[PDB]
């Protein structure tokens, strides 16, 4: 008898320890190159922030009205998403972003901060719905009517819930010292924020700034995390953006930063700016920053795992 | 698969097969046990490999608003080192599992070859090209008997010893 | 949209499970927010009806922990782990996903 | 371990052995050289594997008072990536050394089998089940000589060629 094996005319070139580019009868994919350019994530709760930014849901610009107290297991950020209406910047920005991405949505619980002797309805031309207005959960605390001494106020909020609250507030650095005296009065304003693990304090600093979003002054958006059974104290002499509703975490989510539209046609596992990586393969060469339980990044364009034998043509 | 001149192209259903070229005619059949074992081993290796990760990774770097430059370079360098070691591990694993797949195919091939040797004491011997020279004539029955692993050699010994 | 409720007043004693069911004609869930719009109110006799929970799962600051709201697409539930004399009231489930706000029919609790 | 129907359960002292079924009776013996080589190789593999590392890591994260959230999440992500790569390397190492120990046992069995066939030129042949069919009569001295690698086949050729 004659004993032999099988072969094909056209096989696949695979990499091997001894030789590179050996010819096999059949081989399978290893690195996943096929990318789905859609966030198809059926079976999971999903919010598409769009023009809203992740931090904006904490503070509430007009673009973040829809997603102010959302709840989802998949948070999708966009490059067009802005975090603020009035110009400003969050200090320790990425820490708050990573806290928000693992929140499962946020809730707003009122602080009960009543105010006497000051005017609390802040109004800016930049943060516009129907006129000069401000954020959702922030009161820009002005003076009474005009240049006048802002009273030194100590306001305490105690987190009575069983989960750690996310406290946020803002600091207004006016476009000039004259504007600061117009809004809060003369004198060196000084604000302290006290907690069990937070003791940072600061002084507002008026000065000229480039006109961002049609405004000169900037709001430093500070934040902290309150443990259960813990109280925070804001002692402000002036120039304050007081919170109205403390932010509260809900659960566990996984936040992405994509640029493609959302659908519900896949049992997708990890997502990135290019879309969704649906694959059971061990490795991928689509994006190095895909987050989730999925194939992992490699440098090789394409790896061939040999499934058949070393074929030789007849 | 080293001492064989070439692999058969007409063998479609089975990975390892048999040819006769006896006086009855010409026939190309396929073995079942060796190819089933080889496909089972290779598919088990694939199922071990084809496994999505359990560990959950979160976003550590921001694409839109760039993070602080020192911690940004720290994240970039950590991800670059992890990417390099993962590319290394992937190419190393692919190379050695392709080597083990080729060696497993060769091992199943010469295991079938040696079991055909074991079934044929002196009624047949090798030629060096992967063929066995049968010293007895049967009407395609002992062909299947070798194929079905139900071959009796003791009844064919008397006419094959003197040749 | 019509807003149904549970059966009538429950003869439950102190410190036991109290279950009130709410059902909707349409779906008051999502809207790209996945937040299932539904408010729960308790009303003491002679006092205005103060809110218990909002979006059927967010417990308010001024209410005890015993009021737990379970939500879904259509069915909703208020559960009280240990009712006492301070929880006797009439309860309403209110939808606010759609503009004609219809309150519940009222679910009085009886000691 | 391929052509054997089933491994022996009555063999305790060694790993590879011999069964007798001769005219003197039935007896079981244990080979010494092949099992010594196999155990030496596998224990050397264990010794080069069972080793506490020299690198001495330090405490990077605080369990009691949580560190800053950005650098803390960077530490968590680095530790999770290193945990994933170490788990992958551990599965890879365990799988490939289990495969290598199985192949080493098979190769030690094969080496003993080929050395037994090399000791006995035509005096014995395989049957396919792992046994050798002796064509000469000898009362446990020839077989112990086979075990002792002192087999003199030259004085047994005359009565085994005609059979
Ligand atoms: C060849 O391998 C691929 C895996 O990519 C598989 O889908 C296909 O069925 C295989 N074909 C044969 C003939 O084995
Ligand atoms: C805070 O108060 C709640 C209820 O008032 C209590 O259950 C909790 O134990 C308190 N925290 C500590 C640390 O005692
Ligand atoms: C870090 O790597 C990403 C690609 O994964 C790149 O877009 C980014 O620019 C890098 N960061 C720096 C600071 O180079
Ligand atoms: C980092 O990992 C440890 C356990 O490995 C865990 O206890 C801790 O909470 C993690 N840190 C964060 C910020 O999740």
């Amino acid at each position: 008898i004659c004993l032999g094996h099988h072969a094909v005319s056209n096989g696949t070139k695979v990499n091997t320890l001894t030789e590179r580019g050996v010819e096999v009868v059949n081989a399978t994919e290893t690195v996943e190159r096929t990318n789905v350019p859609r966030i198809c994530s059926k079976g999971k709760r999903t919010v598409d922030l769009g023009q809203c930014g992740l931090l904006g849901t904490i503070t509430g610009p007009p673009q973040c009205d829809q997603f102010l107290e959302f709840s989802a297991d998949l948070i999708i950020e966009r490059r067009e998403g802005s975090d603020v209406c009035y110009p400003g910047k969050f200090v320790n920005e990425e820490a708050l972003r990573q806290i928000l991405r693992e929140s499962g949505g946020i809730d707003k619980e009122t602080m009960g901060f009543t105010y006497s002797g000051i005017r609390t309805n802040g109004a800016t031309s930049a943060c516009r719905r129907s006129g000069s207005s401000f954020y959702a959960e922030m009161k820009w605390l002005l003076s009474n009517t005009d240049n006048a001494a802002f009273p030194q106020m100590t306001k305490s909020y105690k987190n009575t819930r069983r989960d750690p609250a996310l406290i946020v507030w803002g600091i207004h650095h006016s476009g000039s010292t004259t504007e600061q005296t117009k809004l809060y009065g003369s004198g060196s304003k000084l604000i302290t924020v006290g907690s069990s693990n937070y003791q940072q304090s600061f002084v507002p600093s008026p000065g000229a700034r480039p006109q961002v979003n049609g405004q000169s002054g900037r709001i430093d958006f500070h934040w902290l995390i309150l443990n259960p059974n813990d109280t925070v104290t804001f002692s402000f002499n002036g120039a304050f953006i007081a919170p109205d509703r403390a932010s509260f975490l809900r659960g566990k989510s996984m936040g992405i930063q994509s640029g493609v539209q959302v659908d519900a046609n896949c049992e997708g596992d990890c997502y990135h700016s290019g879309g969704t990586i649906i694959s059971n393969l061990p490795f991928q060469n689509i994006n190095s920053r895909a987050v989730g339980k999925c194939p992992r990044y490699v440098k090789q364009e394409s790896l061939m795992l040999a499934t058949g034998m070393k074929n030789v043509p007849e | 698969a080293g001492f064989i001149e070439n692999g058969w192209e007409g063998l479609i259903d089975g990975w390892y097969g048999f040819r006769h070229q006896n006086a009855q005619g010409e026939g190309t059949a396929a073995d079942y046990k060796s190819t089933q074992s080889a496909i089972d081993q290779i598919t088990g290796k694939l199922n071990r490999l084809i496994e999505k990760t359990n560990q959950q990774f979160e976003l550590i770097d921001n694409e839109f608003t760039e993070v602080e430059k020192q911690i940004g370079n720290v994240i970039n360098w950590t991800r670059d080192s992890m990417t390099e070691v993962w590319s290394y591990n992937a190419e190393l694993l692919v190379a050695m599992e392709n080597q083990h797949t080729i060696d497993l195919a060769d091992s199943e091939m010469n295991k079938l070859y040696e079991r055909v040797r074991r079934q044929l004491r002196e009624n047949a011997e090798e030629d060096g090209t992967g063929c066995f020279e049968i010293f007895h004539k049967c009407d395609d029955d002992c062909m299947a008997s070798i194929r079905n692993n139900t071959y009796d050699h003791s009844k064919y010994r008397e006419e094959a010893m003197q040749n | 949209i019509v807003m149904t409720q549970s059966p009538d007043s429950l003869a439950v004693s102190l410190g036991e499970r109290a279950t009130i069911n709410c059902k909707s004609s349409q779906s008051v869930l999502s809207g790209s927010i996945n937040m299932n719009y539904l408010a729960w109110y308790q009303q003491k006799p002679g006092q205005p009806p103060k809110l218990l929970i909002y979006w059927a799962s967010t417990r308010e600051s001024g209410v005890p922990d015993r009021f737990t709201g379970s939500g879904s697409g259509t069915d909703f539930t208020l559960t009280v782990s240990s009712l006492q004399a301070e929880d006797v009231a009439v309860y309403y489930c209110q939808q606010y996903y759609s503009t004609p706000l219809t309150f519940g029919g009222g679910t009085k609790v009886e000691i």
